RNA sequence: UAAGUUGGGCACUCUAAGUUGACUGCCGGUGACAAACCGGAGGAAGGUGGGGAUGACGUCAAAUCAUCAUGCCCCUUAUGAUUUGGGCUACACACGUGCUACAAUGGACAAUACAAAGGGCAGCGAAACCGCGAGGUCAAGCAAAUCCCAUAAAGUUGUUCUCAGUUCGGAUUGUAGUCUGCAACUCGACUACAUGAAGCUGGAAUCGCUAGUAAUCGUAGAUCAGCAUGCUACGGUGAAUACGU
């Protein structure tokens, strides 16, 4: 058979999807997307890729992935999902970029400077 | 605290052995920070070195309690107007 | 003063730490570094210089 | 300066939710409130056999409000339409902000009693539309006749 | 993993004179055999030196500092004396901090 | 009475119910109810006399008691007959080692009254 | 295969080096045709793309003679020197900075997943063993992408709790102990037992902040015989509003 590939990247993360033809069945890491967020039930937003390329879908799945908590991680699935729809045919970048999903988000965190402390919160005056 | 086990500065002992086994004194000099009570020195009389003026102090049986290492601070009424 | 402190912090100690390590040309001993021995403004005025190594700076 | 949305929420299917989700979120716990609320409309449907649609719905109809003022200047103060973000905004707002305000122990009894009663045109949150379209559209003559 | 081998371990805080040297000794070492590994690059550790912009007071104006350290892995098979002249023939410049090993 | 001591709320779990006893706090407490074999079963008191008088006996082991209040008092008042610099600061709350007093006027001496010298 | 641990592999991730790219720059309109504004495509990234570093002439006779250097002035058998102990940490009070609280988005118990960055040679302390515990024995690997620091925590699933000054809170005090240092009395840190404070969202006034921000959870380090609620960086979750001047 055949596969396609392409990494995912966001928010201090890194998943490396692994697209193959089937159903839809998702194990990263040998584990079901269930098995992997708390709680969590906005893994339909995962499959926001399926409902408007490749409409409605499906295809198996594998990735494996570390770094960054869940939420980032969990979307730094769609990346490699995208590209490697547009591996399959550039036919699907025309409702892919009228929706985006593909532009890695390029904000992430921020270094500090006098002002912050333990936790993030900048100063006050002396007052009275 | 103390890693096992008590102990003396072992300046204090060798003086208070030979005041001890024969008549004691009323009266001793000393600075006894690093060290304590334990039976051999009760009843004789140290002085720990207040700060400005060894005081006078005779060791009691019951100075289990208390110890040698302070009896008479340096703050000494108060500092402050008030009281407790 | 300082003088005979550096005196002080050079010759023997009665045991392990009485010590301070304060820098080797300023007389200063707060916020010296174990690395170099030496303190604040020195580390600091001497790093301009392009003398240690190295860069120094702005990449964090 | 304009609003970057939240997408749907699809537990149960709508928006508003995911709109409603964020304020409880008090201090960045976003499964709380998320199991709570999604609870809420388990709850709500229980009692008052019903759709969480209808109670929902009808009650952010009921609690929201369409005229309002605002002030400027002695003082005087414009009654003033509210645009349909800030209609649905205020409605949210003030209805967490006054059902936090009844003062029961339990996560959703609060907010079914809530939202519930509301859909009957009682609690609070009616009483703020009432007593707000009160003092707007009663002193309306004064401060009419500008933008 | 078992094999023979030659491995060494460069340090220095320039990019351009690591490189170059690296030039160097990898073509001087297939220059004298063969086999040779490529100038395999490290994670290039760093480090930090708060200091204040001050000499009595206001410390919320503070100043940074930092050394970066290249860390640069080669390794070569089948060892012979004469690639074992190409590793103490040629460090140069000496910046470098070179540590042959086996 | 009841089932210890003195002072035991009537139908309330075990493992807080055991606490108003002066002398146990919480995990002690579960010491006792892992000797006499015991729990609740569920947040009240079903302890019938079966279990009571175990409970009544076993608890025994240990001071509690008003012992205890006796306790402290002869420990803190030796400390002060004796010499002692401890009971000067066993009125200003400082222990033996030491708490830097100048904010500690409201855990002991309730900050009234407030009267400022400045300057 | 316990396991990438090893055969094999460098495809991908990555690691650090070289270069491409974003520049009104391409299109359309507007506009003194011009500058420039507005919108359209493309692209990962459009109008300084986010950030950092960087701080004009000068001002406040601003701060520092106690980092240092130094003019003048002054001390000298002491305004110089060594040492033990002491204090710099006091305590009717106010002020400012910050921490934890005033509990059901909560508290206790059990299971369970996801990081980043940085340090270790006379220092990291793996396994195993003892102990309720801090800790102790013991010794493998480790000058480091190797091995240790080092479980990340929040979370998620479960049991219980059902509104009380409460299994709320966690101050103070007594006892029993751990380590460091000679010695923890003024004055260290730490665990275990018991205690079980004030306090049920804050008046007059008032500060912070426009998106990876606030809010919020924990981690690493320096200084370091022992000692950071503070400082610095590190990431984790992650929002509402911006009518308008």
């Amino acid at each position: 058979q055949v596969e396609y590939r392409g990494t995912g990247r966001r928010k201090n993360s890194v998943a490396r999807v692994r697209l193959v033809p089937g159903e839809g069945n998702i194990t990263v890491n040998n584990r079901d997307v269930r098995e992997y967020l708390p709680f969590e039930s906005l893994i339909l937003d995962l499959n926001q890729p399926f409902d408007v390329t490749e409409t409605k879908g499906n295809y198996d799945v594998l990735v494996n992935v570390h770094g960054g908590g869940f939420t980032g991680q969990a979307q730094a699935i769609r990346h490699g999902i995208a590209r490697a729809l547009l591996e399959a045919d550039p036919e699907y970048r025309g409702s892919l970029k009228r929706a985006g999903l593909l532009t890695r988000d390029p904000r992430m965190k921020e270094r500090k400077k006098p002002g912050l402390k333990a936790a993030r919160r900048s100063p006050q005056f002396s007052k009275r | 605290s103390i890693k096992k086990g008590p102990f003396v500065d072992e300046h204090l002992m060798k003086k208070v052995e030979a005041q001890e086994g024969s008549e004691k004194k009323q009266v001793i000099k000393t600075w006894s920070r690093r060290s304590t009570i334990f039976p051999n020195f009760i009843g004789h009389t140290f002085a720990v070195y207040d700060g400005r003026k060894h005081v006078p102090v005779y060791v009691t049986e019951d100075m289990v309690g208390h110890k040698l290492g302070e009896f008479a601070p340096t703050r000494t009424f108060k500092g402050h107007v008030a009281d407790d | 003063a300082k003088t005979s402190m550096v005196a002080k912090q050079q010759k023997k100690q009665k045991y392990a730490v009485r010590e301070y390590t304060r820098c080797e040309r300023c007389g200063r001993p707060h916020s010296v570094y174990r690395k170099f021995k030496l303190c604040r403004i020195c580390f600091r005025e001497l790093a301009y210089k392009g003398q240690i190594p190295g860069v120094r700076k702005a990449s964090w | 300066v304009p609003k970057r949305d939240v997408l749907p929420d699809p537990i149960h299917n709508s928006k508003l939710v995911t709109k409603l989700i964020n304020k409880i979120m008090l201090d960045g716990k976003r499964g709380t409130a998320q199991r709570i609320l999604y609870s809420a409309f388990d709850l709500v449907e229980q009692r008052s056999g019903r759709d969480a649609l209808e109670v929902f719905e009808e009650a952010i109809n009921n609690i929201m409000p369409v005229l309002e003022v605002k002030a400027r200047r002695s003082n005087y103060q414009v009654p003033v339409e509210v645009r349909p973000e800030r209609r649905t905004t205020l409605g949210l707002r003030w209805l967490v902000n006054y059902a936090r305000l009844r003062g029961e122990k339990t996560m959703e009894d609060r907010l079914a009693n809530e939202i519930l009663d509301a859909a009957n045109n009682t609690g609070g949150a009616v009483k703020k539309r009432e007593d707000t379209h009160k003092m707007a559209e009663a002193n309306k003559a004064f401060a009419h006749y500008r933008w | 993993m078992a094999k023979q081998k030659i491995r060494i371990r460069l340090k220095a805080y320039d990019h351009r004179v690591i490189d170059q040297s690296a030039e160097k000794i990898v073509e001087t070492a297939k220059r004298s055999g063969a086999d040779v590994s490529g100038p395999i690059p490290l994670p290039t550790e760093k480090s930090v030196y708060t200091i204040i912009r001050a000499v009595h007071m206001y410390k919320d104006s503070r100043e940074q500092f930092e050394q970066r350290t290249h860390k640069r892995l080669i390794d070569i098979v089948n060892p012979t004396p004469k690639t074992v002249d190409a590793l103490m023939g040629l460090n140069l410049p000496s910046g470098v901090d070179i540590e042959i090993k086996l | 009475a009841r089932i210890a001591g003195v002072d035991i709320p009537r139908e309330k779990r075990v493992v807080i119910s055991l606490t108003y006893i002066y002398g146990i706090g919480t995990s002690t407490a579960q010491k006792i109810l892992e000797e006499a074999n015991v729990s609740a079963d569920t947040r009240v008191k079903d302890l019938t006399d079966d279990e009571l008088g175990r409970i009544r006996e076993v608890v025994d082991g240990y001071k509690v008691e008003g012992d205890l209040r006796r306790e402290t008092n002869l420990n803190i008042k030796r400390l002060m007959e004796i010499s002692s610099y401890r009971g000067i600061r066993h009125r200003r709350g400082l222990p033996v080692r030491g708490q830097k007093t100048k904010n500690n006027a409201r855990t002991r001496k309730g900050p009234v009254k407030t009267v400022a010298n400045k300057k």
